[PDB]
């Protein structure tokens, strides 16, 4: 049924210190290879 | 950084001895030309003045700053070394 009387954004009550970086680590396998500037850094 | 004291030509003479005054320690000189400085618009004017007065002279070419290529955008180069690490 249709309910407009409850808050449905309660998952973040269980988030912790490493939630964001853990999610970032999980996303790594989906990324496309990064482009390259041709050197290790501007100092190479 | 100001460049306004590099507009005109100057004529100066060789530096001679200065010594300490025995009484006060002041800098004494026997050179009457020690403070003499002449201003000229061009090198040619200065050379003509020296020749007619009988002074041997050394002329030195005017040194002009070389034109430079300045680019603010080079500070953030994608792949060059001109990328700055701080602002």
């Amino acid at each position: 049924p249709f309910d407009n009387t409850t808050y449905k954004n309660l998952q973040h009550h269980d988030y912790s210190t490493y939630t964001f970086l853990d999610l970032n680590l999980d996303l790594s396998k989906f990324r496309m290879p990064q482009p390259s500037s041709g050197r290790e850094s501007p100092r190479h | 950084s100001g460049v306004n004291n590099t507009k005109k030509w100057k004529m100066e003479f060789d530096t001679r001895e200065r010594w300490e005054n025995p009484l006060m320690g002041w800098a004494s000189t026997a050179d009457p030309l020690s403070n003499l400085v002449l201003t000229f618009s061009t090198k040619e004017d200065a050379v003509a003045f020296a020749e007619k007065n009988g002074w041997s002279y050394d002329v030195e070419e005017r040194k002009v700053p070389k034109p430079k290529s300045k680019s603010y955008g080079a500070n953030f180069s994608w792949n060059k070394r001109t990328r700055v690490s701080t602002k």
